[PDB]
C-alpha cells in the first residue's frame, strides 16, 4: 500500500495504488473515503483495522455536518482525527496506519495537506508520501508552491513513473482524485 | 480513576522496535532526647551532576521528616499523600500526629502497589509519646532501628555510625555523628558529594532544619 | 513527517529568561506559551502535541476560575502532576518551563523528567537527544547575572555551535522574556 | 574455575611510617554455611611479604604452591638466598600479576582478589592489589570485597594522602585495622570472630599474630 | 479472606457481553459508533498485553472490604455484613447526579474514609456521541 | 518470592514444657551478605499470651499478622481471650487462601486456661501441624537431630530455657543468615516474660 | 558465563603544539561507584621521547604499554639504538591491536611525541588499531565536556600555533577543573606529560575530593 | 553436573579417636525418588589401611579412585606403604586438576604407625582440608549441631562407634536419599574392622 | 496451588470378596526432607466410606474440611440422617470428581490423587480413582504414585479379574496390602515405616487400624 | 539468481541471470554465473556469495587438471558425478551453504546432450528441465515439453518461460543470458 500527495497553489492531489490483497487473485479504489464534500482521506496499512477506523472517521464527521447543518474545516477534521488515532491505541498494540487527509478550506479558498502516522503524529505538508522503500528528493527538486494543477499532475507523473521501475508488473497502476474549489473528482484520463 | 495504565501497549511496542523510553547518602540517629536526619546535597543525572545543592530532606508533618532514595518521582509523591492524609488525620483528631501513624500509612500504601512503587524511605519524628526512627522498604516492608542508613554511600556510613555510636547521646554528639557518617559518604562513594544537611527534632521543641551545615 | 526528537535550551539572565528550540526551517515548534508561562518539549512528537493541548486546557479553566494568569512555579507543579498521573504509562518527553513571576519578578527555570520530577535551576536546563555536547558547550559559554542581549548572545552561540558539531536546513527560535516584553528571534543559519 | 564454591571474604591492609599491616579472618564458607573454621588467607612469603587472598579456596591453594614453589626455585642454586639475593615484594607481585592476566586472557580465571603487602630491600614500602581480571593498583589503604565499602572508608581517615604516611604510628594503624575488623564481623554474614594479622616493619621484621578474636562488642541497646 | 484480589480473568467471551451499546441493526454485535474508542478496538484485544498490577489495583479496595464482610459475619454473624451492605446500597442507589463523578459524603463516612486520600480522588479520570444526561438516565433506570 | 523483596532468614523455636510455652528466635536481617539490621525483634506479639514468628516475605507476613491481631482484636470484644487453635486457624486461612501471591510461614506459640500452651506451625503452602515444638528457618536445618535427642515433655523452665539457648546457638553457628542475641518470650500462667541472651554467653555453651 | 572484560573509568587528552606535545590524565581508579585509587597514573613515558597511554579496561592498557615497551627494547637492541619515530611507535602500536581483532583490547590509545621536524605530533587509536594523527584528542568519559572548553578559547583553524606551554599547561588545567566539578568520575588529581626536544617533563595538579 | 547421571546422595563419617580412626556410612543409592540400591557398600578401599567415601557424580569418583589406588600401588611397589596425606594429596590433584569436567568430594581415613590416625576431606571445588572428624553428604546438614556438640578428642572404641551410630542414625531419620543400614571400618594398629548395624537397631536410639 | 509444597507419598486400595482395603503412610515430606511424621491421609467419611488423599497436605486438608461440610449438610434438618439418609461413597465421589474437573478448567488445580473406597447400601463394593485432571477410574485394584506402578502388580495376582473378587477373603487381601506396603517402605525414599489401615465390611462395618509399622524385614544378607 | 536448464534432441540450453549484489550501482558486461568446465561441459550455479563461486573455480581447476593429465574430456556424466562428491565433501565438517548447480554436457561418445541438476545437500538428478531460484514454470514446462524437440523450438519456450517470469519480478531483471551446448561445443545467444 502506497500512498501520495501534492498540495498545489489551488488543489490536492491525492494518488493510491489500486489493489494488493495477500493471495486472493481477483479483478475488480478501497483506500480512501470522502470525509466531506470537500475533504478526502487516504490511507494505508495493516488489513482490517485501517478500514474499521476510516470508516469510524467519515460516521463521525457525517453526523457532524448532519447535525450543525455546516462543513467541518480541513483542519478540525485533522485534528479530530488524529485524536481518534491516539484514542484508539490507548489500550492494545498499535497497528500499521497512515492517513493523508486533503481538503480545500472555503472560508480561507485555500488547499490543504496533512499527514497522521501510525502514533498520531500530524504534520502539515506541501507533499507526503507513505509505503515506498528516496521519492523525496525529486519532490524537493521539482516542487513550488504557485505550481498549478497540471504542473503537479506532472510532478505526480514523474514520482510514478519512478514507483513503477523497481516494481513488479503486479502493481497494476494507481488512482488519482483531486480535492478543489468545485470538490473532489477523479482523474479517469490521466 | 488513580494512576492510568493507558499507553502501556503502546511504550513497550516502542521498546521492541527501537525506542529509548527516557530514564545519595541519608542518616538517621537516635540521641537521648530526639532524632536527628542528615543527608548529602548532590543530585546527579547518571555520571552529570545536575545540582549541587539539592534540598533532599522532606517533611511529613512539623515534626515528621523523611528522606528517600530509588525513583524520585515516586519518593516525591508518595511523601506528600502521606503528608496530606496526616494533615487531615490531624486536623479530625485535634491531635499531634504520630509517627506510628505516618508508618502505618506508608507501609499499606506501599504494599498495595506490590512493589511497583520505588520508595526507600528513613522516617525519623517526634509526637506525644517520643521519638522514632524507622527505614521503609519499597515491598511494603519496615524496620525500627537506633541509627540506619540508605542510598548508594550507605556502607560508608553505616561504618562510621558503627564505630561511633552509643546509648546515651547528646544533640551536639549525635549531629557531629549523623554529620561524619554523611561526610564519609561523601568523601567515598561517587553519589554523594557537597554539602551536608541535618534536620534535628528535639521532645517538646520545635524542629531545627540546619541546610547546609557542612560546606 | 519526521519531527521527533531536537533540543531545547532554557538560560536565566539578570532580570530575563532565554528559552530556544532547535527547528526545520522550510510549521511545528517545540516552544507554546499559556501568558506570560513558556514550555519546550522533547522526544516524541505525538506526545508533544498531546501535552501542549491538554496544558492548554487546564490554563484556559485556571484563569477562567483564579481571573488571574498562572505563575510560572504553579504551572511546574501541574506539569509535575500532570506527568505523573501517567506513572505506568508515561510520556516520552523532556519539558522545560521558564518564566518571570508578575508580582516578584524573579526568573524561574526547571526541568522535568518523563514523570514529573523536577530539577529546579539556576543557571541552564538543557533538554535533547544528546544532552552531553550541547551540556558542555552551554557549560563553557553559561555566565551568570547576563544583560539580555549578552543571553541572547550566549544562547544563539551554544545552539549555533550544536548546529555546527553534526544540517541542511537547521534553524532556530529563541525567545527572550522580560517582565514587560517578550521578543521572538528566528536563526536561519 | 568457572564459580566459587568455598571462599574467604576480606583482607584489609594499610601503610604506616615504617611498614605495612595486614589482616584477614579465617573463614571458608560453603554457600551460606559457615563450614570450615581455621583457614590462614594470610601467606608469608620469606620475612619481608605477606600475600592475603580472598575468593575461591582451592584457587587460593594453588596460589599457595605457586608461592611455595617460587620460593624453593630462589634457592636453586644461589648461596646468597638469605642473602641479597632473596625476594622482594615487587617480584611477587609481578609474577601473580602476570599469572593472573594470562589465565583471565585463557578463559579459565583464578577466582581471587590478592594484596601483596611488604618492605622492599631499600626500606620502601610495597602494597598491592590484583583481582581475577588482573587488574592491579595501588594506594596507602587497600580492602577485598565488603572490606573495599566498609573498612577503607574508616581507613583512610587515618591515612588519606602520602603525606599521613610518615605522621602515622604502628599503634595507630594497628588500632584502626582492629577496629574495622570489628566493623566487618558487625555487618558482614560470611564473616568470622577469628582473624589473623601480619605487621611488616623495616626495623623489627615480620611479626606474624593468630588467633586475634574481636571483643568489645555493644550489644547491649537491644531495647 | 483474601488480601490480593483473585478471580480477575474472564472465563467466556461474547459479542453482545456489554448490553448498553449494542447495535439496534444486528442486536447480537455491539455498536462502535456509540462505543466512541476510536473504531478499531476489538474486544480480543482487552484479553491480552495487560499490565499485571491492573487488576489488583481496580479491585483493591472491593477485596479488602469483603475480607472484612467475612470477618464480621464469623465474629458478629449474618446481621452485621447485611445492615452494612444494605446501608450502602441505599446510600448508593438514592444518588443521581448526572453533572458529577464526585462521591459523596455518606458514602465516605460509612467507608471510614473521611480524612482519608488516594490517588483515585487526586485523579478523578470531546465526543459526538453518548455524552448526554440521557444516556445516564436510561442506564440508571435501565430503560 | 518478588525480584528485590526482603527475605526472612531467621532460626525460629517454640518448646511447650510443664508449664506453659516458649517462644525464641535470633535478630538478624540481611540483604543477601550484607546485615541490615543487627538487633531486630522477631517475637511479633498477635494477643496478650499468643505470639508469632514469621518467615518468607516479610512485606507478606507483616500484613498477615496486621490483619490476624485486628482478628483477634474484634473477637476478644465479643467472646473474651481467643484460644491459640482459633489464632492458628486465622493464620491459616489467611496463608492458605493467598498462599498463589504471598509466600509467607508462621509459627504460633500460645497460653490459654483451657489448653495450657501450645505450638503450632504453618510452612509455606497454608497446611497446620500442631507440635510439642518446632523448628524453622535457614538455620533449623542444622539442628533437626540435636533437638530430636534432646527433648522431653514436661520439663521445667530452665531446662526449656537451656535447651533453646543450646539449639539456637548452635543454628547461629552454623548459619550466615542468623546473627547475634537470642530473644525469647516465656507465656505460662503467671504473665509473659522477656528473655535477652547475648554472644559471650552462648557462644561459649 | 565468565565476563573478561571491566571499566576503569578515566579521561585523557593529547595535544600538539608547535614544537611540543602534551598528554594528560586524570589519576582516579573506581570501580563503578568506588575509589580504587586517588592516585594511579595512566600516562607513561615509553622512551624516545614518546608518551602513551591507554584508557579503558586497566589490565588491557596496562598488557598493551607492557608490550609496547618490551618491542622497544627489541628494536634497540636489533637497529644499533636507533632512535624510534613516532609514526614508526603508530604503526607498531596498530599491529598490536589489531592482532586481537577477534579478542580485542578495551582501550582507547593516545601517544604523544615530536617528528622528524620537531614538530608536536599525537595519534589517535581506535580499539582495534584504526589510528590517525590529530592536533587535539580528548577521550574517555567527561571528553564532552572537555573538548568545547578547549574550542571555546583556541582557535584550532589565540592561534593554537602560536601557543606556549605554558599556556597550554593552563589551559589543559582549567579543562579538568571544569570536568571534575560537572562529572563525578573525574578528580583526585591530573597529571600532565609534556614532550620537548629537551625531553619529558612531569606535572602534577590536585582536583577536588583529594 | 550431566544430565541422566547418577549422583551420591549419601551420609559420609569419619571420625579420630585413641587408637586410630573410623568410617561410617549408610548403604542407599536414589535415582529420583526411586532406591535404585537398597544395599550398597559406600566404603571404598584405595589401600590395606587407607579408605574412602565419595559424593557428587558416581562415575567420575569412581574413575577417580581406580586412578588412585593404581597410583598407590604404584607407590607401594617402589617405597612401601604410604601416609593418609600421600593419599589425600594424590585425590586432592586428581579432583582439582580436573574440577571443570568432574564432580567429586572425597573423605579419606587413614592410619599409619607414624601419624596414628587421620581424616582428611576434599570437598567440590578440589581444596583439601585435614580434621579431627568430617562429615559429608546431603544428610549431614542435619547433623551439623549434634556432631558439634557431642565429640570429644581421644575418645574410645565404642564411644567413637556409638558417636557415629547416633549421628548417622539421626542423619537417616531426617534425610530421604539415606537410610538401610550402617557400615563401618575401623582402621587401628591391630588390623581393619568390619561394622554393620541394622534398622531395627539403630532405629531405636 | 502451582506447584506442591508438603506431599504424601501413595494410598493403595483393594477389593475382597465382602467389602474394601485401603492403607497409606504417615508422613508429610518437604522437598528431600522427611519434615512431618504424624500426618494422617485416610479420612473416614460417614460410616461406610474412606477417602484416601495423596499429593499437596494443604489441598489434602482443605478436602477434608470439604467432606466435613459436607457430612455437616447431609444432617442439617434430616432426622433420618444416620440409617435411611447418610451419605453414600458414590455422592461423595461424584462431589469430590466435581471439584476436580472444575479447578482443572479454572488452571487452578487440587494437586492431589484421591481414592474413595466404600460399600455401598445394598452391599456393592466401590472403589474409584480421581486426580488433579479430572480424570476418574474404577479397578478391582488401585494405587497412586510410586504404589501404581509397584503396588498394583502385587494386588493383581490376588484379584486379577472381576471374577476373583469373591474368591478373596480378608485375610488374603490384608495380608497382600501389607506385604505392598513393606516392598513400598523398601523401595520409595519419600515413604514410613508407618501406615494406616482401613477395612469396610457390609458385615462388620468399619475397623480403622493406626499405627502400624512394616515388620519382618530382610535386611540381614548385607553382610556379604 | 536464477538458472533455467532445457535438454533437446541435439543440445542443452542453460539461461542464467545477472547478480546485483546488494545495494551496489554495477555496470558491466559479463556472465558471473557460469563457469566452462569442458569444451562440451558447461556449469551453472546459484547460492550464497563467495562460497558458490569458490566451489565453481575449483570445480573447474580440477576438471581442467583431469584434461590436461589425459589428453582426454570426461564425460558429462563423471564430470556431474565428480560435482556431487566434491559438494558432499565439502559440507562434510561445516554448516551447509546455499548452492544449486545445473551441468549440462555433449556426450560426444554417446553423441547425445545431457543435463544434471545437484542441490546444496549433494542430491544429483538427471532431468529434461530444471530451475532454480524464484517460486508456475514447472506447469509450464510440463505442459510444452517433447523429448525431440528441435534447438529452436527449445529456444521459444525459454523466451515463453522468461516472459512469464519477467511479469513477477521487480521490473529490475535485465538481460538474461543464454548460452547453448552441443557438437560443436558451447556458444552465447546474442538475443
Amino acid at each position: 500500500d502506497i500512498i501520495l500527495g501534492i498540495r498545489v497553489q489551488d488543489s490536492v492531489i491525492l494518488a493510491s495504488s489500486k489493489a494488493v490483497t495477500r493471495g486472493i487473485s481477483v479483478l475488480k479504489d478501497d483506500k480512501t473515503r470522502q470525509l466531506s464534500p470537500h475533504t478526502l482521506m487516504s490511507f494505508a496499512g495493516e488489513a482490517g483495522d485501517t478500514v474499521q477506523f476510516a470508516e469510524y472517521i467519515q460516521a463521525n464527521i457525517q453526523l457532524y455536518s448532519i447535525r450543525e447543518d455546516y462543513e467541518l474545516s480541513p483542519q478540525a477534521v485533522s485534528s479530530f482525527v488524529r485524536q481518534e488515532l491516539a484514542k484508539s491505541i490507548r489500550s492494545r498494540r498499535p497497528y500499521q496506519v497512515n492517513v493523508l487527509i486533503g481538503g480545500y478550506d472555503k472560508k480561507k479558498n485555500k488547499p490543504e495537506l496533512y499527514q497522521i502516522d501510525y502514533l498520531g503524529t500530524k504534520v502539515e505538508l506541501p507533499y507526503g508520501a507513505h509505503g515506498y522503500s528516496y521519492t523525496f528528493f525529486l519532490l524537493d527538486h521539482h516542487y513550488r508552491p504557485d505550481m498549478t494543477t497540471e504542473e503537479g499532475l506532472d510532478l505526480l507523473k514523474l514520482c510514478v513513473q519512478e514507483l513503477e521501475k523497481r516494481m513488479p508488473m503486479d502493481f497494476k497502476g494507481v488512482i488519482v482524485k483531486i480535492v478543489d474549489k468545485d470538490g473532489i473528482r477523479q482523474v479517469d484520463d490521466f | 480513576a488513580g494512576l492510568s495504565f493507558d499507553n502501556y501497549q503502546r511504550n513497550n511496542f516502542l521498546a521492541e522496535n527501537s525506542h529509548t523510553q527516557p530514564k545519595t547518602t541519608i542518616v538517621g540517629v537516635k540521641f537521648n532526647n530526639g532524632v536527628v536526619i542528615a543527608a548529602d546535597t548532590r543530585s546527579t543525572q547518571g555520571p552529570i551532576v545536575a545540582d549541587k545543592n539539592c534540598a533532599k530532606l522532606h517533611r511529613i508533618s512539623p515534626k515528621i521528616w523523611c528522606a528517600g532514595a530509588g525513583t524520585a518521582a515516586d519518593t516525591e509523591a508518595v511523601t506528600q499523600l502521606i503528608g496530606s492524609n496526616i494533615e487531615l488525620h490531624s486536623l479530625y483528631t485535634s491531635r499531634e500526629p504520630r509517627v506510628v501513624s505516618a508508618l502505618q500509612m506508608l507501609k499499606q500504601h506501599l504494599f498495595k502497589y506490590q512493589g511497583h512503587i520505588g520508595a526507600y524511605l528513613i522516617v525519623a519524628g517526634v509526637d506525644p509519646t517520643g521519638s522514632h526512627l524507622f527505614s521503609i522498604h519499597a515491598h511494603g516492608s519496615t524496620d525500627v532501628g537506633y541509627y540506619l542508613s540508605l542510598g548508594s554511600g550507605s556502607l560508608a556510613a553505616m561504618a562510621v555510625l558503627e564505630s561511633h555510636w552509643k546509648q546515651d547521646l547528646t544533640k551536639e554528639e549525635a549531629i557531629k555523628l549523623a554529620s561524619d557518617a554523611i561526610q564519609a559518604g561523601i568523601w567515598n562513594d561517587l553519589g554523594s558529594g557537597s554539602n551536608v544537611d541535618v534536620c534535628v527534632m528535639e521532645i517538646g521543641k520545635d524542629a531545627e532544619y540546619l541546610r547546609n551545615y557542612t560546606p | 513527517s519526521s519531527i521527533n526528537g531536537g533540543i531545547v535550551v532554557a538560560m536565566t539572565g539578570k532580570d530575563c529568561v532565554a528559552i530556544a528550540c532547535d527547528l526545520r526551517l522550510g510549521k511545528f515548534e517545540k516552544i507554546f506559551h499559556y501568558g506570560h508561562v513558556f514550555l519546550g518539549i522533547t522526544g516524541l512528537a505525538t506526545d508533544v502535541t498531546t501535552l501542549n493541548e491538554m496544558f492548554r486546557y487546564k490554563t484556559n479553566l485556571y484563569k477562567l476560575k483564579e481571573e488571574r494568569a498562572i505563575e510560572p512555579e504553579t504551572f511546574t507543579q501541574l506539569v509535575s502532576s500532570s506527568l505523573y498521573e501517567r506513572r505506568f504509562g508515561p510520556y516520552f518527553v523532556g519539558p522545560v518551563v521558564a518564566g518571570i513571576n508578575s508580582k516578584s519578578g524573579k526568573p524561574f527555570i526547571a526541568g522535568f523528567d518523563l514523570i514529573g520530577c523536577i530539577d529546579e535551576a539556576k543557571d541552564f536546563i538543557v533538554s535533547g537527544t544528546a544532552s552531553d555536547q550541547l551540556f558542555g558547550m552551554c557549560e563553557s559559554l553559561y555566565e551568570p547575572n547576563l544583560e539580555p542581549e549578552d543571553l541572547f548572545e550566549t544562547i544563539s552561540q551554544a545552539l549555533l555551535n550544536a548546529a555546527d558539531r553534526d544540517l541542511s536546513g537547521w534553524g532556530a527560535v529563541v525567545y527572550i522574556i522580560k517582565k514587560d516584553e517578550v521578543v521572538k528571534r528566528y536563526l536561519k543559519m | 574455575t568457572q564459580q566459587p564454591i568455598v571462599t574467604g571474604t576480606s583482607v584489609i591492609s594499610m601503610k604506616y611510617d615504617n611498614g605495612v599491616i595486614i589482616a584477614a579472618d579465617n573463614l571458608g564458607s560453603y554457600g551460606s554455611l559457615l563450614r570450615f573454621n581455621g583457614v590462614e588467607r594470610l601467606i608469608p612469603v620469606g620475612d619481608n611479604t605477606v600475600v592475603g587472598i580472598s575468593g575461591d579456596i582451592s584457587d587460593m591453594q594453588h596460589i599457595e604452591r605457586l608461592l611455595k614453589d617460587l620460593v624453593t626455585e630462589n634457592a636453586y642454586d644461589n648461596p646468597l638466598a638469605d642473602a641479597e639475593e632473596a625476594l622482594e615484594p615487587s617480584y611477587i607481585f609481578e609474577y601473580l600479576a602476570t599469572v593472573m592476566y594470562q589465565r583471565r586472557s585463557k578463559m579459565n580465571p583464578l577466582w581471587n582478589a590478592i594484596i601483596v603487602a611488604g618492605v622492599q630491600s631499600n626500606g620502601d614500602q610495597f602494597l598491592r592489589y590484583v583481582n581475577l581480571l588482573g587488574v592491579t593498583y595501588s594506594s596507602p589503604t587497600l580492602a577485598t570485597g565488603f572490606g573495599a565499602h566498609m573498612a577503607n572508608p574508616l581507613l583512610r581517615k587515618v591515612v588519606d594522602r602520602e603525606s599521613d604516611i610518615p605522621k602515622t604510628t604502628v599503634q595507630v594503624a594497628e588500632e584502626a585495622i582492629v577496629n574495622a575488623m570489628r566493623v566487618l564481623y558487625y555487618r558482614d554474614a560470611r564473616s568470622s570472630r577469628n582473624f589473623s594479622l601480619a605487621i611488616i616493619d623495616k626495623n623489627t621484621g615480620l611479626t606474624f599474630k593468630k588467633n586475634l578474636q574481636v571483643e568489645n562488642m555493644k550489644w547491649d541497646f537491644a531495647k | 479472606m483474601n488480601i490480593v484480589p483473585q478471580d480477575t480473568f474472564k472465563s467466556q467471551v461474547s459479542t453482545d457481553q456489554d448490553k448498553s451499546v449494542l447495535s439496534s441493526a444486528v442486536p447480537s454485535l455491539p455498536d462502535t459508533l456509540r462505543q466512541q474508542e476510536g473504531g478499531a478496538v476489538p474486544l480480543s484485544t482487552q484479553l491480552n498485553d495487560r499490565h499485571p498490577l491492573e487488576s489488583t489495583l481496580k479491585n483493591w479496595e472491593t477485596t479488602q472490604r469483603q475480607r472484612q464482610m467475612e470477618q464480621y459475619r464469623q465474629i458478629f454473624g449474618i446481621a452485621e455484613p447485611m445492615k452494612r451492605t444494605m446501608e450502602m446500597e441505599i446510600v448508593n442507589r438514592t444518588d443521581f447526579n448526572p453533572l458529577s463523578t464526585n462521591g459523596s459524603i455518606h458514602r465516605d463516612i460509612l467507608l471510614n474514609k473521611e480524612c482519608s486520600i488516594d490517588w483515585e480522588d487526586v485523579y478523578p479520570g470531546s465526543t459526538m456521541v453518548g455524552d448526554d444526561v440521557h444516556s445516564k438516565i436510561e442506564k440508571q433506570l435501565g430503560i | 518470592l518478588k525480584k528485590g523483596e526482603v527475605s526472612l532468614g531467621t532460626s525460629i523455636m517454640a518448646v511447650t514444657f510443664k508449664d506453659g510455652v516458649i517462644l525464641g528466635a535470633d535478630s538478624r536481617t540481611t540483604t543477601g551478605a550484607y546485615i541490615a539490621n543487627r538487633v531486630t525483634d522477631k517475637l511479633t506479639r498477635v494477643h496478650d499470651k499468643i505470639w508469632c514468628c514469621r518467615s518468607g516475605s516479610a512485606a507478606d507476613t507483616q500484613a498477615i499478622a496486621d490483619i490476624v491481631q485486628y482478628h483477634l482484636e474484634l473477637y476478644t470484644s465479643q467472646y473474651g481471650t481467643p484460644s491459640t487453635e482459633t489464632a492458628a486457624s486465622v493464620f491459616k486461612e489467611l496463608c492458605y487462601e493467598n498462599k498463589d501471591n504471598l509466600t509467607a510461614g508462621i509459627i504460633v506459640a500460645g497460653y490459654d486456661d483451657k489448653n495450657k500452651g501450645e505450638v503450632y506451625t504453618i510452612p509455606l503452602g497454608g497446611s497446620v501441624h500442631k507440635l510439642p515444638y518446632a523448628i524453622a528457618g535457614s538455620g533449623s536445618t542444622f539442628i533437626y537431630g540435636y533437638c530430636d535427642k534432646n527433648f522431653r515433655e514436661n520439663m521445667s523452665k530452665e531446662e526449656t530455657v537451656d535447651f533453646i539457648k543450646h539449639s539456637l546457638s548452635q543454628a547461629i553457628k552454623w548459619d550466615g543468615s542468623s546473627g547475634g542475641v537470642i530473644r525469647m518470650v516465656v507465656l505460662t500462667a503467671a504473665g509473659v516474660e522477656r528473655l535477652i541472651f547475648y554472644p559471650d554467653e552462648y557462644e561459649q555453651l | 558465563q565468565f565476563n573478561p572484560y571491566g571499566d576503569n573509568g578515566g579521561t585523557i587528552l593529547g595535544i600538539a603544539g608547535e614544537d611540543f606535545a602534551v598528554l594528560a590524565g586524570d589519576t582516579r581508579n573506581i570501580t563503578d561507584y568506588s575509589i580504587n585509587s586517588r592516585y594511579e597514573p595512566k600516562v607513561f613515558d615509553c622512551g624516545d621521547n614518546i608518551v602513551m597511554s591507554a584508557n579503558g579496561f586497566a589490565a588491557d592498557g596496562d598488557a598493551l604499554v607492557k608490550r609496547f615497551k618490551n618491542s622497544v627494547k627489541w628494536y634497540h637492541f636489533d637497529h644499533n639504538d636507533k632512535k624510534l619515530s613516532i609514526n614508526s611507535a603508530a604503526r607498531n602500536i596498530q599491529h598490536l591491536l589489531y592482532g586481537k581483532r577477534f579478542f580485542p583490547y578495551y582501550v582507547h590509545t593516545i601517544i604523544a611525541g615530536l617528528d622528524e621536524d620537531g614538530k608536536g605530533a599525537v595519534y589517535s587509536f581506535d580499539p582495534v588499531g584504526s589510528y590517525e594523527r590529530e592536533q587535539c584528542r580528548a577521550g574517555g568519559a567527561a571528553a564532552s565536556l572537555i573538548m568545547p572548553f578547549l574550542d571555546n578559547q583556541v582557535n584550532f583553524k589565540k592561534p593554537l600555533k602560536y601557543l606556549s606551554v605554558e599556556e597550554v599547561i593552563k589551559l589543559v588545567r582549567d579543562s579538568f577543573t571544569s570536568a571534575t566539578e560537572r562529572h563525578i568520575q573525574v578528580g583526585d588529581g591530573l597529571e600532565i606529560l609534556i614532550v620537548t626536544k629537551d625531553g619529558v617533563r612531569k606535572e602534577f595538579y590536585e582536583l577536588k575530593r583529594d
